[PDB]
């Protein structure tokens, strides 16, 4: 078995008009972004002993 | 006829869940002052009282 994992952040705060201008934008809005990833497996492998 | 070799099984389960919000909020804070000699104009009774 195994189990994955996966997800995804956004998140911005600005200034109700200024902040959508296409470059002077930046100066009136702060940005977050996160991203993670998990992965997790498990393995067997069985062997008759033979002298 | 009862002991033979069965079959196997591979279950998979995803749990998917997305999430948004929106908000905004707009405030204004405003006052006057003014006197005109024994006439007065304020925002409250303490106001014009400190005016003099």
């Amino acid at each position: 078995g195994g189990i994955f994992q996966h997800s995804i952040n956004n998140s911005v705060d600005k200034v109700p008009l200024l902040g959508d201008l296409p470059v002077l934008g930046a100066l009136f809005r702060r940005t977050y972004e996160q991203m993670g990833k998990s992965e997790l497996l498990i393995f067997v492998t069985p062997k008759v002993v033979i002298q | 006829s009862l002991d033979i070799p069965v079959k196997q099984v591979q279950i998979e389960a995803r749990i998917v869940t997305v999430k948004e919000g929106n908000l905004e909020e707009l405030g204004v804070r405003w006052g006057v002052m003014s006197t005109n000699g024994s006439h007065s104009v304020g925002g409250s009774i303490e106001s014009n009282l400190w005016q003099k």
